[PDB]
Order: C-alpha cells, then sequence, then structure tokens
C-alpha cells in the first residue's frame, strides 16, 4: 500500500497509463493491464512497446536503488525532525544519536524493507501464474487460462524476469540455507 | 555535423616527459602482461549482494577506516597517546577523527566538526576552529590527526595539521627488466554524441587504435551513458543491454587487427548495469573465443599491473565530487590527488556526492589503494591534465565526448624500471 | 493376639529380630551404585496413625538407630531418588525424581470377593487360600520364562495376600511406561463389580494364556470343584449360567437338577459347551474368572509407590511379612506364619544369632538364599 | 540425474538428520514452506476428523499428498528426476518449518505431532522389501531368529501373530527384540514374549521407528530454539517463520 505504482507514458497519445495490477477488469472483459491503453481514443497497445517498458522498468528500479543508498536519515522526535545523510558514529542502543538534539534517533528515510517491498511489487504487478491463482476469480481465471493471451503471458513473463534477476541480487534473492542450519 | 566537420582533430592538447615523434607506435600488445594488481586483499571480480547495509555495518566500517589509517599514521609519526575528541582539553593534545560538515550543505570554514572512533572518543563529534591554524586542506571523511586544544570542552582549536603519508611505490621484480615500453591509450566515457546513438566517436578512437597498435587500451564508462537525453527520454526502440551488447562486439571486433589488451572499466552511469560502488565488472558478454585473452573485464576502481607498472584507475569523477567540498586556506587538482593517494582510498569523501551508491562493506573491501600507483587514470567533466603527484602520473584524459564536440583521449608510455620515470611519456590528444 | 501388646513388643522385635544385616544386603544391591542405599526413600506410620515419608538413612548404623527411636507400627518401601529424600526440600523443583525401583505386584484376597464363597472382606481360610496358591504360579511362570527375571522374592502381605518384589537390575530400570505395559500383558480379568462377564478370550488364545490355564487346570478341581464348590445350590450356579449364553442355560438348569455333586455338574457343563464351536473356549473364561489374578495396575504402573517393607508386623494379625519359598509353595500355611507375640514369647526364654532360636529362622533362611542368588548375579555378570 | 542430482536422497523416507546445504532461492523459500504447512494442517485435520486406521484417513491423505506433489508412494524404476526433485522439497520444507516451529514448546509439540502423524502413514506405504532397504540406510540394523530356533518355537510362534497360517507362517522369519521397545506390541498381547525378548514379524515396528524418530526430533527442535538469533536478524524470513503458525493456507 505505500508502494509507488508503475507510470508508463504511451508513446502515441502521451498519457499516463498506472499499473498496480497484473489484470484489469472483470468478468469476461478483463484483460491483461498491458493490452490496451488507459485513454479509450487510444488504440495503442503498450504490449506493443514492450521494449520501452523495459527500459523504463530499469529505469525505476535504479531511481529506486538510488533513493535506497542515498542514505537519508530523519530523527523520530517530531519536535526535531532533522534530516541528515551523515550517520553519525555515535549510537545508542536504538540506533545512530541525532546530532541536532543529542537524545533522539535517527531512522533511515528509505530503509532495506521498502525497497524490497518495492521491487516485490514491482514482480507482482507482472506475476501472470499468482495473479490467476490468487487474485484472479473463477470465470476470469477461465477466460485468461485460453488461447489470445499466450503472446501477453510470454510477455508479461519476460518483464517480471526483469525484476526477479533484480531481486536475486538483493541480499535482503538467495538463501544460504548452510548459513540458517549448522 | 559538428563533430564529423572538426578541424583540430589529432591536435596534442597536453604533454609531458620525454618528446616523441609526431607518430607513436606499439608493440601490439606482443610481449605484454597485463594482470591485476596482486595485494594482500583479493580483487572484486564478481557481483556481491547488495541493497543491504546495516547501519551498525556502516558504523563499523567507518569507525575501521579511521583506526587503520590512524594506527599507520601513529606509527609513522612515533605519536605517543590519542585523546577523546570531545573531552576538554587545556593542553594540547593529538586527536584522531575524521572532517565532516555541520549541516548538509558544502563544507566551509565556519562548518567543520571532527568526529572521532569508536576506540578512542566513542563515535563523539566536535565542532573545529580553524583560527589557529596557518595551512590547511580538508574535505568531508579525510582521516586527519590534529594537536590542538579544548578549552570550553565545546569547540576544539587545532594548533597543528599533521600531514598525509602516502604509501610507498612498488618495487618491481626483475622479471619485467628486458621487456620493451609499453602503449597505452585511454578513453573514458560518453563516447556517443548527445544527440545520437552511433559511437562515432569510438569509431574514430577504434581507427586510431588500429593505427597506432597500442599495447593496452583503456576504456572507461559509461558506455550506455543513463543522462542520454535519448536513454532518458525513453526513445530508444532496443533494450538497454542490445546496444550495450553492439558497443562491445564494435570494440572488441574492431580492435582485432591490433591485437591489443582491453582493460574495460563500468561507470556508475551505465544504465544497464548494476547501481553500486565498487561496482562489479561487467559479466553479460562473452567475448569469442579468439579474443578471451585480450579483454579485461575489471571493476572500479582497478589497480592493474603492466610489465610491473600500476596503474590505478576509476571511473568515477573523484574531482568534480572532492572539489564541491574541498576548503584550503589559500593548485587546487593537485592538492585533491595528493588527498586521495594520502588517504589510501580510491574514495575517501563521506558523505560521498549525490550521484555515486556506496556499498560500505564492498567499499571496505576493494576500495583500499594496495601501494601509490605509477599512473593514476581520473577521468573527470574538468580539464584534462597531466600531473605529477608525489611521483604519481596523474592523467585526466577528459572524455571523448564533450556534449556535441568531440573530446580527447590521452597515450603514455610505461617501462618498469626506466630511469623514478616508470612513464617516460605522456600526451592528452584530440579525437 | 492382644493388639494394645504391640506397642509392648514392637522395640524388642526391632532390637533383637529385625534381620537389619541382610536387610542392608538387600537395599544396598553390593555397593555397584554410588548413594543407591542412601537415596531410597522409606516411609514410617508410628503410633496414631502418623505417617512420614522422605525418610532416607546414611548407612546400616544410621537406620537401626532411627528405626530402635521412632519404634514404627509399619515400614514401607519406596524409589531410589536422584537425591537424597531427607533432602528434597534442598533440591530445586522438577529435579527430585524417582529414578529406580523393584517391579513389584500387590495380589490381595479382598479383590476375590465377587468369587468366592467361603470368606468375605478380610477373612481367609484354608478353603479359598488355594487361590493365592495358583497366583504365584501363574505369575512367577510368565516372570520367569516371558520376561526373563531371575531374581523375584515373593513376601506374605500378613493378613490377606501376598506381594511380589522383582528385583533384576533391568527391572529396577524399567520405567513407568514398560511397567505399566508389563502390568497389562500380565492382566486378563478385567473389570469391576458392575461387571458379570470379566474374561473374554479371542479365537486364538495367546501362549500366556494357554499356559496359566494349564497351571490352573492341576488345581482347578480342587479349589473349585472340592472346596469352593461352586455349583453347590441354585444361588450360586445362577451366576455361572450367568457367563454362558442364553441359548443352552435352559438346557443345563435341568441337567443341574439331576446332578448330585459339582463335579458331575462341571462334566454336564463341558459336555453340553463341548455340543455346542466358538463358545469352546467359555469353560476357560469361566475358570479364568475364578482363578486368575487380579492386578491393580496403580500398584504396580507408579515408581514412586511406598509398598509395605518384608519383616513387618502387621498391625491387627500380628504375623510377620515372611518370604515364602517357591518350591515349598504347596506347603505355605498363612496361618502358621510367625506372630510378633510368639516370637517375642520364643526370645525371652533362652549375639547375631539370636533369631536363629526362633520359628523365624527359616523364613530368614529363604531370605537369605535368595540374597546370595543376587550375589552370585553381582558377581558373575 | 540430469544435471546436479546425487545420492543425497536413497529413499522415500528419512529422519530429516542432515540439513540441506544448497543456496535456494526466496521463492523457492517461500513455496516449500507454505505448502509443508498445508500438507500438516491437512494431517492434523484428517487426524481430528477419521481414525488414522481408517480408509478414508489413507485416501484422503493419499489425495492431499498428489495434490501437493510431496513423496508418498516408493517407485521400483530407479531415481528419477522429478522424484528427486520431490524428495528435496520434502527435505529442505522440513528443516524450514523447523525454523519455524521451535520458538514455542506449545508449538514444538505440534510440529512433532503432526511429524509423525506423517511419517507413520508413509511407513504404511511401504513394502516389505523397501521397508528393509529404509532399515538399513539409517544403520537401524533389524532383521533376527535362526531357522532351528524357529522350529523350536513353532507354535507359539503360530499362536502369537494374528491371522498367521502355517505354510505362510514357514515363509516367514522373525526378528528378537527387546520388550522394552515393543510396548505398544506387548501391551495388548499380540507377540509373544520369551526370556525378555519379543518375536516380531517383519505392525508394531513402526512404533519403535516412530519412537526413536520423536527422540531425534524433540532433540532437533531443541537446537533449533538454541540456533533462533542468528535467524532473526533475516528481515526476509522473519515474517514467515514468526508467523507461519497463523498464516492462511
Ligand atoms: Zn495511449
Ligand atoms: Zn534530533
Ligand atoms: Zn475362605
Amino acid at each position: 500500500r505505500d508502494c509507488e505504482r508503475f507510470k508508463f507514458f504511451c508513446p502515441k497519445c502521451g498519457t499516463e497509463n498506472i499499473y498496480d495490477n497484473v489484470f484489469d477488469g472483470s468478468g469476461l472483459q478483463i484483460e491483461p493491464g498491458l493490452k490496451r491503453c488507459s485513454k479509450p481514443e487510444c488504440d495503442a497497445s503498450p504490449l506493443d512497446y514492450v521494449i520501452q517498458v523495459h527500459n523504463k522498468l530499469l529505469l525505476d528500479i535504479r531511481r529506486y536503488i538510488k533513493k535506497y543508498y542515498s542514505g537519508w536519515l530523519v530523527c523520530e522526535e517530531k519536535t526535531c525532525q532533522n534530516r541528515t545523510r551523515r550517520l553519525p558514529l555515535s549510537f545508542s542502543r536504538n540506533g545512530p544519536i541525532c546530532q541536532a538534539c543529542s537524545k533522539a534517533t535517527l531512522r533511515s528515510e528509505y530503509p532495506e524493507k521498502a525497497l524490497y517491498t518495492q521491487l516485490c511489487f514491482y514482480r507482482f504487478i507482472f506475476d501472470w501464474d499468482y495473479a490467476l491463482e490468487k487474485v484472479v476469480s473463477e470465470q476470469e481465471r477461465g477466460h485468461l487460462k485460453k488461447k489470445l493471451f499466450q503472446e501477453s503471458e510470454n510477455q508479461y513473463k519476460k518483464l517480471k524476469s526483469t525484476v526477479d534477476q533484480v531481486l536475486s541480487r538483493s541480499g535482503y534473492s538467495e538463501v544460504n540455507l548452510s548459513k540458517l542450519f549448522q | 555535423q559538428k563533430y564529423g566537420s572538426r578541424t583540430n582533430r589529432g591536435e596534442v592538447v597536453t604533454t609531458y616527459g620525454e618528446l616523441q615523434g609526431t607518430t607513436w607506435n606499439g608493440g601490439s600488445g606482443s610481449n605484454t602482461n597485463v594482470e591485476l594488481f596482486t595485494s594482500l586483499d583479493e580483487p572484486l571480480t564478481k557481483m556481491y549482494k547488495f541493497m543491504f547495509q546495516k547501519l551498525m555495518d556502516i558504523r563499523e566500517v567507518v569507525s575501521i577506516k579511521i583506526e587503520e589509517l590512524g594506527a599507520s599514521l601513529k606509527d609513522h609519526f612515533q605519536i605517543d597517546e590519542f585523546t577523546s575528541v570531545s573531552l576538554p582539553a587545556q593542553e594540547t593534545v593529538t586527536v584522531l577523527g575524521q572532517i565532516g560538515c555541520d549541516s548538509n550543505g558544502k563544507l566551509n570554514s565556519k562548518s567543520v566538526i571532527l568526529e572521532g572512533d569508536r576506540e578512542h572518543s566513542a563515535g563523539m563529534q566536535v565542532p573545529v576552529d580553524l583560527s589557529e591554524l596557518k595551512d590547511y586542506s580538508l574535505f568531508p571523511g579525510q582521516v586527519v590527526i590534529m594537536e590542538g586544544t579544548n578549552s570550553t570542552g565545546r569547540r576544539f582549536v587545532p594548533t597543528k595539521l599533521y600531514e598525509g603519508v602516502p604509501l610507498p611505490f612498488h618495487q618491481p621484480s626483475k622479471e619485467f627488466e628486458e621487456c620493451p615500453q609499453q602503449m597505452v591509450i585511454t578513453a573514458c566515457g560518453p563516447f556517443t554524441t548527445s544527440d545520437t546513438i552511433t559511437y562515432d566517436a569510438l569509431k574514430d578512437l577504434i581507427d586510431i587504435v588500429n593505427r597506432d597498435r597500442p599495447d593496452i587500451c583503456i576504456l572507461l564508462g559509461p558506455f550506455l551513458d543513463a543522462k542520454h537525453e535519448q536513454i532518458e527520454n525513453l526513445q530508444l526502440t532496443v533494450t538497454f543491454e542490445d546496444v550495450f551488447k553492439r558497443c562491445l562486439k564494435m570494440i572488441i571486433e574492431g580492435t582485432r587487427p591490433s591485437g591489443c589488451h582491453l582493460v574495460i572499466v563500468p561507470s556508475l552511469r551505465d544504465v544497464h548495469h548494476d547501481p553500486v560502488y565498487p561496482q562489479p565488472p561487467f559479466s553479460c558478454f562473452e567475448p569469442a573465443k579468439e579474443d578471451k585473452e585480450r579483454v579485461h573485464f575489471v571493476a572500479d576502481p582497478c589497480t592493474l599491473s603492466v610489465n610491473g607498472v600500476v596503474i590505478g584507475m576509476t571511473s568515477t569523477d573523484l574531482l568534480f565530487h572532492m572539489g564541491a567540498e574541498e576548503i584550503s586556506s589559500s593548485d587546487r587538482f593537485s592538492r585533491i590527488l595528493r588527498h586521495i593517494l594520502t588517504q589510501r582510498s580510491y574514495y575517501p569523501l563521506y558523505p560521498p556526492n549525490e550521484e555515486i551508491n556506496i556499498d560500505y562493506e564492498a567499499l571496505y573491501s576493494y576500495t583500499p589503494m594496495p601501494v601509490t600507483p605509477d599512473v593514476f587514470i581520473v577521468p573527470s567533466e574538468l580539464r584534462y591534465f597531466i600531473k605529477d603527484v608525489t611521483g604519481c602520473i596523474c592523467i585526466n584524459p577528459g572524455r571523448l565526448t564533450k556534449g556535441l564536440v568531440g573530446g580527447t583521449y590521452a597515450r603514455f608510455l610505461v617501462k618498469s624500471g626506466a630511469m623514478r620515470s616508470t612513464c617516460i611519456s605522456a600526451q592528452v590528444v584530440r579525437v | 493376639y492382644d493388639p494394645a501388646s504391640l506397642p509392648d513388643v514392637l522395640p524388642l522385635y526391632y532390637r533383637r529380630l529385625f534381620p537389619f544385616y541382610q536387610y542392608f544386603r538387600w537395599l544396598n544391591y553390593g555397593g555397584v551404585v554410588k548413594n543407591y542405599f542412601q537415596h531410597r526413600e522409606f516411609s514410617f506410620t508410628l503410633k496414631d496413625d502418623v505417617y512420614v515419608r522422605y525418610q532416607s538413612f546414611n548407612n546400616q548404623s544410621e537406620l537401626e538407630k532411627e528405626m530402635q527411636k521412632m519404634c514404627p507400627y509399619k515400614i514401607d518401601i519406596g524409589a531410589v531418588y536422584s537425591h537424597r529424600p531427607s533432602l528434597h526440600n534442598t533440591v530445586k523443583s522438577g529435579t527430585f525424581q524417582a529414578q529406580e525401583k523393584e517391579l513389584v505386584f500387590d495380589i490381595d484376597m479382598t479383590d476375590y470377593d465377587d468369587v468366592r464363597r467361603c470368606c468375605s472382606s478380610a477373612d481367609i481360610c484354608p478353603k479359598c487360600w488355594t487361590l493365592m496358591t495358583i497366583a504365584v504360579r501363574i505369575l512367577d511362570r510368565a516372570l520367569a520364562e516371558d520376561f526373563g527375571f531371575k531374581h523375584r522374592l515373593w513376601v506374605y502381605s500378613g493378613r490377606r495376600g501376598v506381594h511380589c518384589w522383582v528385583c533384576d537390575d533391568s527391572a529396577r530400570k524399567l520405567s513407568q511406561a514398560e511397567r505399566s505395559a508389563v502390568a497389562e500383558y500380565l492382566s486378563v480379568v478385567k473389570g469391576g463389580e458392575e461387571t458379570i462377564k470379566k474374561v473374554q478370550l479371542p479365537e486364538t488364545i495367546h501362549p500366556f494364556i494357554g499356559k496359566s490355564l494349564k497351571m490352573v487346570e492341576r488345581y482347578f478341581e480342587k479349589y473349585a470343584l472340592v472346596d469352593q464348590d461352586i455349583l453347590e445350590n441354585k444361588q450360586c450356579w445362577d451366576k455361572v449360567i450367568a457367563l454362558v449364553p442364553e441359548v443352552a442355560r435352559e438346557s443345563l438348569l435341568r441337567e443341574f437338577s439331576k446332578a448330585r455333586s459339582s463335579v458331575e455338574r462341571w462334566d454336564k457343563l463341558s459336555s453340553c459347551l463341548e455340543a455346542t464351536r466358538r463358545y469352546s473356549n467359555i469353560p476357560k473364561e469361566i475358570m479364568l474368572q475364578f482363578c486368575y489374578p487380579r492386578l491393580d495396575v496403580n500398584v504396580s504402573k507408579g515408581l514412586n509407590h511406598l509398598l509395605k517393607s518384608p519383616f513387618s508386623v502387621h498391625p491387627k494379625t500380628g504375623r510377620i511379612s515372611v518370604p515364602i519359598d517357591c518350591k515349598k509353595l504347596d506347603q505355605f500355611d498363612p496361618f502358621s506364619v510367625p506372630t510378633i507375640s510368639l516370637i517375642c514369647s520364643e526370645l525371652d526364654n533362652v549375639r547375631t544369632r539370636d533369631y536363629k532360636r526362633t520359628s523365624l529362622a527359616p523364613y530368614i533362611k529363604v531370605f537369605e538364599q535368595f540374597l546370595d542368588k543376587l550375589d552370585q548375579s553381582r558377581k558373575g555378570e | 540425474t540430469g544435471d546436479r542430482k546425487g545420492d543425497l536422497y536413497p529413499s522415500s523416507l528419512q529422519f530429516y538428520q542432515h540439513p540441506p546445504t544448497e543456496n535456494i532461492s526466496l521463492i523457492e523459500f517461500e513455496t516449500f514452506a507454505i505448502e509443508r504447512l498445508k500438507l500438516l494442517k491437512a494431517v492434523e485435520n484428517l487426524g481430528v476428523s477419521y481414525v488414522k486406521n481408517s480408509e478414508e484417513y489413507s485416501k484422503k491423505l493419499e489425495l492431499e499428498l498428489r495434490k501437493l506433489k510431496f513423496p508418498y508412494r516408493p517407485l521400483h524404476e530407479e531415481i528419477s528426476d522429478d522424484v528427486y526433485d520431490l524428495r528435496r522439497k520434502d527435505h529442505i520444507s522440513h528443516f524450514i518449518l523447523r525454523l519455524a516451529y521451535c520458538q514455542s514448546e506449545d508449538l514444538r509439540r505440534w510440529f512433532i505431532q503432526q511429524e509423525m502423524d506423517l511419517f507413520k502413514f508413509r511407513f504404511g506405504l511401504l513394502t516389505k522389501e523397501s521397508v528393509q532397504e529404509f532399515l538399513k540406510l539409517n544403520d537401524l540394523q533389524y532383521v533376527a531368529i535362526s531357522e532351528d530356533e524357529k522350529n523350536m518355537h513353532k507354535e507359539d510362534l503360530m499362536n502369537s501373530s494374528f491371522g498367521l497360517s502355517l505354510t505362510k507362517m514357514e515363509d516367514t522369519e522373525f526378528y528378537k527384540v527387546p520388550f522394552q521397545a515393543a510396548l505398544d506390541l506387548v501391551r495388548p498381547r499380540k507377540v509373544f514374549l520369551w526370556r525378555g525378548f519379543a518375536f516380531i514379524p517383519h505392525k508394531d515396528i513402526v512404533s519403535i521407528v516412530l519412537n526413536d524418530f520423536r527422540a531425534k526430533l524433540s532433540k532437533a527442535l531443541a537446537l533449533s530454539a538454541r540456533s533462533l538469533p542468528v535467524v532473526q536478524s533475516d528481515e526476509r524470513l522473519q515474517p514467515l517463520l514468526n508467523h507461519l503458525s497463523h498464516s492462511y493456507i
């Protein structure tokens, strides 16, 4: 609920398309989000410009990684709310001590969990199988589990591969079972 | 249009060392041995999981950086005891710490704070008053030792700022005593004009490489710039990986006649690569069997050994990053370069600039400078130069392309044991 | 015997007759395990029914002392604990655990009341003691053949029945679950006073049940058909009729109207049942319901159970809880067992050999033979 | 054995003694954890609803195992890649759930119970050959009476084992076990005891096996609870493991 949704500007009409789920609509009128533009007067299919969608996805991932590594810290005290990029070596039991008031802890503005959840959401908005099993209903699942959507399914799988690749490189896509069980 | 009709092709814009003929020729990488500098620490050669930094880990890494540099400096200067920065001091005491700014803006002489390490100061900070210091040069993240007094317990007044101590140079083995002088052509991105994606400057540079047949060609990123106007506005009809693959194929295949060892260094502006520093090497391209021994995908930063000559290189614009924060009492670039060499790190600035993502564990493991390099390649948006800083030849070849107009590259000759004149000659030349 | 005379005689016995040396040999088990005797629980019942437990002693001298000092009316032996019971208050909660104890069985004539006709409650007579005589053989054989327990001490309880102490080292380390398993394996007559048919054998007779029936048969004719006369009149044989299917009951009744002897009635019942085949085991079920031992699984299941000590004095009969020789079992007579008054009269009529001058001697001899066997097993092993 | 397989998973049933050493993905971790949670919850529900010896219990448990793709039946073919995959699933999922079900005694007990039930079912589906294979691979070394001693106690053995025919009995070989291990068999008098040893045919054996299993598993859970601080620091796995017991399936 706190994650940014995928914004893609239509190359033809230039209207923003907000993607928050794999599928849009209800009943037999349900189709993958990237099949039709959000503008009724626009006939352009974003699935045609999947190279552009891939590039925008990579740019967004870079933006979020940059936000995380900016390392912005804010004081948890309402009456201080000191915002600094510098992490001080002076720590209390709870974390870095704010050097403006010397009495409150500095919290990350964009913690690791935020970035992990953002990447997971970008994977979610392209997870065909998960959407079919969980999000979609029974009749909708039947309507979507036929041909006329195989190409869209393949493109969605390719797009999810990008987010999966990025997550595989995060320490917050691999679990070392040796470290867990000893 | 503007680039193709340029008239200053081949002009030598800067020169250093022994005068050479109007034409430079190399050995085509025949009697050449290129490797990564074999030091105690293992090099960065593969991706490391990132995006998970604990504040405690950052604290530990910064603290151990300060502690280790301070230990080396204490042994060198025969300092008896370090004192906690925060405690009051009526008499003169020696304090080890790192410099910083009391606010988020750019450092100035009235906003300097000294933060001590965990061992001697529990990480406490203290404001610094530079009124009694006659000469100084300070940048944030700089590990310093100062003699001073703190009469009020609230403001440290330095009276002496100990100078930096660079690492010793490399003592080459005799294995390369009989090897000839080696030619190195170094260029830095961007490689295409601001309004094109055709890599015309890269083609010209490849032609130069095949013409001069250098022994090593050091290409520093970006190779697919993230700030390229076409990239940002999403006008590209092909994926980023495809463009980068085409560029790398052009570079590798086009250099086949020259037989020149290619050293590819990634950049934080590479839109297709992992945005983290230290940057792992490129791994999306597999050279053909006939070019495997010629292509070296190295990490940013890199310390290379070429027949015993140690070349340090980084794609990061260190000079631009530190020039915006360095404060001095009264050549600025020489001061910054000496700071880099004396801090013994390829990125001593803390907090970093806004344009670089730093993983601090990887920074600790892969940014220490093993020795003081014979040549130090530091491309910058600032003007090109060839400087001699404490016996190290620091070369800024500029960038191959400067907006719509063509840029510059550099060519230098290195021989181990020459005369310390390991750099026979060096030249910044126009493309 | 005068029970008001109990407080007069108890000290002398505990001073000059109670076999303390052999008692310590028993409970000390050859000193192999350290703190074994020192961690044994005892309990005493004193005058006016005052009960004390968590009594432990350092060695034979301390036991002799504190016993001669207290003069208890009852002595019960309990488990060997993780620490000394005397200091159980000092042991951290949950760290005081019963760890080893002999495997014990209590057979009590009172539990046979619904199936004996000569006596009731605490009364016993020569006509009913044969039941105990059967039990000791049925059980002890199992314990010597099915489970392989080699050191078994049978002791008269003083009045209503007998106890068995199985003291093999293996039998002393058995968990609660293993004890409950052993008890249930040996147990056949299941049910209370509200159930009439207490034995329902399957089609297949388990070898153990076959051997128990074989042991029963040898005695059944004398016990049930001659002595007990379980078919004397209608009020009694109505029960046995109640224990068989109704189908033949009428057929039996007329036959029982023409029989003069209960042996004849048993022959007739066996013939009628044989003529009537799944019921071919019904006579065996009747024999078991009249002869097989009844075992209180609660007595043998729990490790912390306190059971009457051997060579105790029965507060009411005054008889000594004397060991029973397995070979001479057929000659055992619970009415000739020495009473405390008789053995004090014998003592005051003539140091470590005083008991050899009383009628207690052969029973201490049997106990000494049992302890000799235990010592041989401890050594040979 | 396609690409990266081995002899690491000989038999279907296992005591889960050796922890996995592989590097798996987060998606695989979550999928395995949830799948085994579904399996164990199904086991618990079927145990509450039906008698564990009932045929309905067996049918429903087989249906659940097939639906979630867990190893439940042997295969006298070889170690097929698919089979290997299934076994790997089982092995990893189990340990993951251990990490989930070691924080509180209650949880521990629950886990143990479900695991035991599942194991019993699987044993009940093992052919004698397979059974022996298992008993060997884990060094349980359960065999074996001689033929001469068998003839010596022929009648006793015949009357001991329920529903054993003369010739069929001649075709069977028994094992000698201390009676302390056959409690569940001796207690209802369904196995002959001679001189402290029970003569168990090739129904009760599962009990002994289970006893061993339970011992081991309890020990393991204790150790896992002792090694909890190392895992709590991994945020990725904290939402799952700390709340798996309260996960909607
Ligand atoms: Zn549109
Ligand atoms: Zn604050
Ligand atoms: Zn009687």
